[PDB]
RNA sequence: UCGGAGAAAAUCUCCGAAUGAUUAUAACCUAGACUUACAAGUCAAAGUAAAAAUAUCUUGACCCAGAUA
RNA sequence: AACGAGCUUGGUGAUAGCUGGUUACCCAAAAAAUGAAUUUAAGUUCAAUUUUAAACUUGCUAAAAAAACAAAAUCAAAAA
RNA sequence: AAGAAAUUCGUAAGGAGCUAUAGAACUAGUACCGCAAGGGAAAGAUGAAAGACUAAUUAAAAGUAAGAACAAGCAAAGAUUAAACCUUGUACCUUUUGCAUAAUGAACUAACUAGAAAACUUCUAACUAAAAGAAUUACAGCUAGAAACCCCGAAACCAAAC
């Protein structure tokens, strides 16, 4: 592991606050959340 | 200079502020993001795609290109063949206009090499300098010259100035010490004999219009004369010629350098060259 | 990590420490000297330099020994330097054809001799070539000797 | 700081010790101690005579020369019976 | 084609174009006719003096034979009375 | 004054020759400098490649990995291809696996090996000459003595003359440099001291202000502009040379 | 992703230490020393990369000539297998013929 | 690479002849090689790009610019077209030139 | 434990984010704050608004009985005039 | 596999060739072209040489083995 | 406890013209599946297309009369 | 595809490596699996002091709880005074074909998990009829730098043990 991304957490947060407002697991599981925002786009 | 000037007022250099000249290196392409990724530029899944297609030449199971036209000789023995640089008369001038080779002493290939006017590579088959005619017509130095092969008008210009032209045979071994003698002489061996010319190569160095090394001396006033008719000048007789000591100099066929006999070792590091006593020893060497 | 010393160096260090450093000088000698048998198998190149027929080029020609297999059956009597040939053969003797497995053996005999400094007689497994380099010494005494 | 004294290499002649089996087989030929000599000439040590072919290794080099190197008179005689042939 | 060869690690020249075409300096290669040593007493005058001749290739044949010879076999080489002397340069080409 | 004939149609430069015996002998004589060694034109991509190949040529990484074929165990198949509804495996030491091998890894030790030609790296020492000279940052001084050898006096010299937080000095050769300027150097870790064979672009950059003794200015003078009027080596220029020591 | 909660200790670099104020310096050994040395016999690593540079297979194969008979068993055994993967790969697989 | 022999009458047989001396008193100075020649250097790019080079120019670079469209216009008939690399010092030219370019230095005395 | 110090670095501003929202800090007089000079301040206000002030009078407006208690508290442990006077005109 | 005829150039409808006999014996060399993925396949002025212009009619690479000079 | 031929380790990162996968942004251009050979038709090589850079000069559409078979594909001066 | 030799040259403690899914398989060839050869793990975290009572730090993952739901629909978007009602809108990746309402794969979270080389071309410099720190190339070339070509998966085959 000589180089190991270190920004995962902010990547992940900014498509997570354009899905806090959905209903279900779209708006807190990434993998659903990402598919989700991109349709509202 | 005006650059310089802005050096004064600007601030210090520092590895801090390099910078390489612009466009000098190109950005490499790594296959992450959505244009290089994916596929990754190697197409639709097949051979082409997986990194097994064919060898080079292969044409999908017909008989190749290079497979099908006739096996010829054209390189044969190509290893075997003998190769002489060609040196122009140009060049040779323009070196002693120069300065580059010293016209007042003989010229041999060890001094050409030495004023890199010609480079040697025994190693792929040079055997010596062939005299090129291009040049001759503005050709006006007088000059003392060996080279292993030479022209009929090469010659004659050499010779219608008043200079003297000779073609020695040098063997592969030979050539390497003449080429670069210092590199030899650190290593501590005695200086080894010239070897004749191969059975191929004896008529040209034994024949007097070629100005063989191994021709009849007596014959040369006529093939000097006979030239001189043919290209419209006149012989210059060079035994009136007060430097006719240094034209007339010329080695022994089994001599590599104009003052080291073989068989003598040059301490470089005491300034001396010893020498053998040995009868033996002296009968090889002088043979 | 590294071996200090290349594996092949490894059998003349061991000769030179311990108990066999203290082995007497002379008998060194004979283990460390390594000296190829006379040929036996394979005819010898009488000069060091050919002419290439292809090309017509002198080039070097150097001699390369077959390898034998000695059976421990051979350490038990007097084969004058003859071992097992294994190796292969082409069918036909041509090589487009199949490679196959052949070993080559000497023939040997029982034969009894005679040591004149040993005043005894005795019976040995010998190949021809044997009784040939004993005649051609002059006598079986000879022939152990030289 | 001061910086170490500058690298440089060894200023004489060298020859290795030959028990040693780690030196390294060409440092011990016939030809690596008259580099010797001609690098540092007569300091090396090198007796001069042994710079010369020795007895029998000279009848090598004549028997080898006259084998492989016709003299001149030969390779004119062959070369006239050629013509002679081809005429 | 051998690219990185395990004992060198250099690429190796493909010695079945060594021996079927030569190389010129200047880029050219020149090969033989395929069957012009074959049967000649059926073809026509006209057709063996066409096999006879030395030919050039094309510039994909060339780019091909210059992947699979090494660099030895593209230097300048200075022969004594070399019958190929002329054919090493091109002149008067614009293009 | 240039021992070497300078170019006839380029006029000399010149500096201020400098003593370090005394704090306020700054001027006690007038030097001039070949202008193709300290008046060359201003290239920093140059320098920028010298200094880059000085960093890298040493380089050696010692980075590796094992690979998928050097990972304890691994050889069996871990279950059968088929009637099992997992994924198909043949090892459990592939890439996918935890603990398994590294797929594109560093490859065991690595050079960065190369050199530049031997002109553009003694250009590089012209270059830089010309620019510590013309950023007025260069000294020249006739020697190095020091009336004392405490470290106090060095580093107060270079306040008073407004010398730089870092300072290169350079002597002609190791065996000779005075006794005195090694002790008091020894113990400084911005003021480092070095012979003239040592001088390089890399230094030059790090240490702000460089101070050389008059003597190693004609012994850099010659070895540099040697360059210029030079043939190609027929063999390497330890070998006898006609001209060349 | 989870991240640190606190800050990791401060790293201090002495950028003036004998290692780093005398780098570089013996790299003009030639041409400022008549070359007497070449700076290549300055670099110090593995016998077999001294002054050399190669790709992966060369490297492989070179380690082998110089240190070769002296490596260990299970060493050898490795090296002697990466040199055959490599060399399967470099002149038969890949994009370009 | 020695100095060149002082040689009775110039031009040289060769061609070859040293720079004049007094200097010219043009902005720019050009220098001779390391061979004692003037670099006029031709070269090409691609195969078809034919350009003609003027190396290890000092002073006013621009200058000579201006005197070498002045001096080759009239050969062509329309501008030349010319890049000055003011870092290296030199002059690049669209096409082949060399052998007037030569011996119109030789004039100026460079 | 991943190597850097940056990525720690920018989650310590994240936590001072959340700490605010719990635990909302009690708001303070600007002045307490850094970038803060009366003088130049009220010479802004007056500019502000287009208009002209005697700087002396304006400050005094600015003064509340209240704050003079205050400081003769804190100094029990230059009497001013206080804003009265104009607040009634 | 190639050639001839129709459909009329995509698949369909038909015949033949792996030569044959005749012979004036039909040379060498060299512009420009046709055809063509490559390979193979076509036509040919001028010059020279033989003779006293002419060949008429209707097809398998490389390697490797041979034969004579 | 999976025998048309046991199991284990090594050869071995076996090979797979077959299936799957192949990780940031932006700007731009962009085909095909026509032809040819191939134990070749799930592949590959060449032509053809596309593309990037460079050199310098005509290109696209249209194109009369007149021709090659004929009441629009070739060819195709001047023009625009 | 393979590939020499003659001959020449040669005197010398560190890390732009890993930091608990990484680096050795390793806290251990142990536990455990296998009749046997053999295969083969997982994990720990206070402080100066525990003769200070073994700490702290964090809206922070999926999952839950606090707090089940309220006509109507790829679950959002435009909006709105208003969460929902009204309006618009045939999940995603690969794949078919440039189409699917085909069809493959995905319960979700965290970590890990796949393009690598310099023959030719192009770009940036050094010197230039020569270039290169020996061996090479050269009818403007030569030297140096920069620029490139993946991962996982069989049935099989062979050697030696069991
Ligand atoms: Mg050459
Ligand atoms: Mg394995
Ligand atoms: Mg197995
Ligand atoms: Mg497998
Ligand atoms: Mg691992
Ligand atoms: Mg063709
Ligand atoms: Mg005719
Ligand atoms: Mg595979
Ligand atoms: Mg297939
Ligand atoms: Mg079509
Ligand atoms: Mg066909
Ligand atoms: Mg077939
Ligand atoms: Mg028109
Ligand atoms: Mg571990
Ligand atoms: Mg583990
Ligand atoms: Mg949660
Ligand atoms: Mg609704
Ligand atoms: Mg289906
Ligand atoms: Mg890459
Ligand atoms: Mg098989």
């Amino acid at each position: 592991l000589r180089n190991r991304l270190t920004d995962r957490y902010w990547r992940v947060q900014e498509v997570l606050k354009h899905a806090q407002h959905f209903r279900g697991r779209k708006n807190r599981c990434y993998r659903l959340a990402v598919r989700a925002v991109t349709r509202a786009f | 200079g005006t650059s310089l000037d802005l050096l004064r007022s600007l601030p210090r250099v520092s590895l801090a502020n390099l910078k390489p000249s612009p466009n000098s290196r190109k950005r490499e392409r790594r296959p992450r993001d959505r244009r290089r990724g994916r596929k990754c530029g190697r197409g639709h899944k097949g051979e082409r795609q997986r990194g097994t297609r064919p060898r080079l030449g292969f044409e999908g199971g017909q008989t190749p290109f290079y497979i099908r036209i006739p096996k010829y000789g054209f390189n044969e023995g190509h290893s075997f063949r003998h190769q002489y640089q060609p040196l122009s008369l140009r060049r040779l001038q323009y070196l002693i206009d120069l300065g580059r080779v010293d016209p007042t002493q003989p010229i041999d290939l060890t001094q050409l090499v030495n004023g890199r006017g010609v480079t040697i590579q025994p190693l792929k088959r040079d055997y010596g300098v062939q005299l090129v005619e291009e040049g001759a017509d503005t050709f006006q130095a007088k000059i003392n010259i060996e080279v292993q092969l030479a022209s009929e008008l090469a010659i004659a210009a050499i010779e219608k100035n008043g200079g003297v032209v000779t073609t020695a045979f040098y063997d592969p071994r030979s050539l390497e010490i003449l080429c670069k003698p210092i590199p030899f002489f650190l290593r501590g061996q005695p200086i080894p004999k010239r070897m004749l010319p191969p059975e191929s190569l004896v008529p040209y160095y034994t024949d007097a219009k070629n100005r063989g090394y191994l021709a009849d001396p007596a014959k040369f006033p006529e093939a000097r004369l006979e030239l001189a008719m043919k290209f419209g000048y006149v012989l210059p007789d060079i035994t009136k010629d007060e430097l006719f000591r240094m034209l007339s100099a010329r080695k022994d066929p089994r001599q590599i350098f104009f003052g080291l006999a073989p068989g003598w070792v040059v301490n470089m590091a005491d300034k001396k060259i010893l020498k053998p006593t040995d009868e033996n020893l002296l009968k090889y060497y002088s043979s | 990590p590294l071996h200090r010393y290349p594996v092949h160096l490894w059998q003349k260090l061991r000769l030179r420490q311990g108990i066999c450093a203290r082995l007497p000088a002379h008998f060194l000698r004979s283990l460390e000297e390594e000296r190829t048998p006379t040929p036996v198998h394979y005819k010898p190149h009488g000069t060091k330099f050919k002419i290439n027929p292809k090309n017509g080029q002198r080039e070097r020609v150097e001699d390369v020994p077959i390898p034998v297999h000695y059976p421990p059956e051979s350490q038990q009597g007097l084969w004058g330097g003859e071992g097992l040939i294994l190796g292969y053969r082409y069918a036909n003797n041509d090589k487009l054809s199949k490679r196959v497995k052949k070993v080559w053996k000497p023939q040997l005999f029982t034969r009894e001799l005679y040591s004149e400094i040993l005043d005894k007689k005795f019976t040995v497994t010998v190949t021809m070539r044997t009784l040939d380099l004993i005649d051609e010494a002059y006598g079986f005494d000879f022939y152990i000797l030289k | 700081y001061r910086a170490p004294p500058p690298p440089r290499r060894r200023p004489g002649p060298h020859s290795p010790d030959p028990e040693n089996l780690l030196t390294p087989r060409w440092q011990l030929t016939p030809r690596y101690v008259a580099k010797q000599f001609g690098r540092h000439g007569a300091i090396s040590g090198v007796p001069p005579a042994s710079l010369w072919p020795t007895p029998e290794q000279l009848r090598e080099l004549e028997a080898e020369e006259q084998e492989w190197y016709p003299s001149l008179a030969t390779m004119q005689e062959s070369l006239r019976l050629q013509q002679q042939a081809l005429e | 084609l051998t690219y990185c060869s395990t004992r060198k690690g250099k690429r190796k020249t493909v010695k079945s174009v060594v021996h079927r075409f030569l190389r010129l300096h200047s880029g050219l290669w020149l090969r033989r006719k395929a069957g012009y040593k074959k049967k000649l007493w059926k073809k026509s005058t006209a057709r063996k003096k066409r096999l006879r001749e030395f030919v050039f290739c094309s510039k994909t044949q060339s780019k091909l034979l210059d992947k699979m010879t090494t660099s030895f076999w593209k230097r300048r080489n200075w022969y004594a009375g070399d019958p190929y002397q002329m054919y090493h340069d091109r002149t008067n080409l614009r293009v | 004054k240039c021992e070497l004939r300078i170019p006839v149609h380029r006029r000399p430069v010149q500096a201020w020759v400098e003593s370090l015996r005394g704090f306020e002998q700054e001027r006690i004589g007038l030097a001039e400098l070949h202008p193709d060694v300290f008046a060359t034109a201003p290239r920093l991509d140059i320098v920028h490649q010298v200094a880059i190949w000085q960093r890298n040529f040493r380089r050696i990484s010692y980075a590796n990995t094992k690979t998928r074929a050097e990972v304890s165990g691994g050889g069996r198949k871990p279950w059968q291809q088929k009637g099992s509804g997992r994924a198909r495996h043949g090892s459990i030491r592939s890439p996918l696996w935890r603990g398994g091998g590294v797929a594109h890894g560093p490859r065991g030790p690595t050079s960065y090996y190369y050199m530049l030609p031997m002109k553009v790296r003694a250009l590089g020492l012209k270059v830089a000459l010309t620019v510590k000279l013309m950023q007025d940052d260069l000294h020249i001084v006739d020697s190095l003595e020091l009336p004392t050898a405490d470290p106090q006096y060095l580093t107060e010299l270079a306040q008073y003359r407004h010398w730089g937080s870092s300072v290169l000095l350079v002597d002609l050769t190791h065996e000779e440099m005075p006794k005195n300027v090694v002790a008091a150097t020894s113990g400084l870790n911005s003021f480092n001291l070095i012979p003239a064979v040592g001088l390089n672009v890399y230094s030059m950059l790090k240490h702000q202000t460089l101070v050389l003794t008059l003597p190693s200015v004609a012994f850099l003078e010659d070895k540099l502009l040697w360059q210029d009027s030079r043939y190609t080596p027929l063999y390497p220029f330890r070998l006898p040379y006609s001209d060349f020591p | 992703a989870f991240v640190r909660l606190t800050l990791p200790p401060p790293k201090v670099v002495d950028r003036w230490n004998e290692k780093r104020a005398l780098f570089g310096v013996y790299d003009n050994i030639g041409i400022l020393g008549n070359f007497e040395k070449h700076p290549k016999e300055l670099i110090k690593g593995p016998v077999w990369l001294r002054g050399w540079r190669g790709n992966e297979l060369q490297r492989c194969v070179r380690k082998k000539k110089f240190v070769g008979n002296r490596m260990f068993i299970e060493d050898l055994h490795n090296l002697n297998k990466r040199i055959s993967y490599l060399y399967k790969h470099f002149n038969r697989h890949g994009k370009y013929r | 690479i020695p100095e060149p022999p002082k040689h009775k009458h110039y031009p040289t047989p060769s061609g070859w002849q040293p720079p004049r001396d007094p200097l010219p008193s043009l902005p720019y100075f050009v220098r001779r090689s390391r061979m004692h020649n003037i670099p006029v250097y031709k070269e090409i790019t691609h195969g078809n790009r034919q350009m003609t080079l003027i190396r290890k120019v000092e002073g006013d670079i621009w200058a000579l610019q201006k005197d070498v469209e002045e001096f080759l216009s009239p050969l062509l008939g329309k501008t030349p077209i010319t890049q000055v690399n003011e870092v290296t010092g030199t002059l690049r030219i669209k096409g082949y030139f060399d052998e007037q370019l030569k011996a119109w230095l030789l004039e100026k005395g460079f | 434990v991943k190597k850097g110090f940056r990525a720690a670095f920018r989650f310590q501003k994240e936590l001072e984010r959340w700490r605010l929202l719990r635990c909302p800090p009690p708001p303070v007089r600007r002045s307490e704050k850094p970038n803060w000079d009366y003088h130049a301040e009220v010479q802004a206000f007056g500019s502000r608004l287009q208009e002209t002030f005697s700087l002396d009078l304006l400050k005094t407006a600015f003064i509340n009985s209240c704050y003079i208690k205050s400081e003769e508290a804190k100094r029990q442990s230059l009497n001013l005039k206080d804003n009265q006077e104009l607040f009634e005109q």
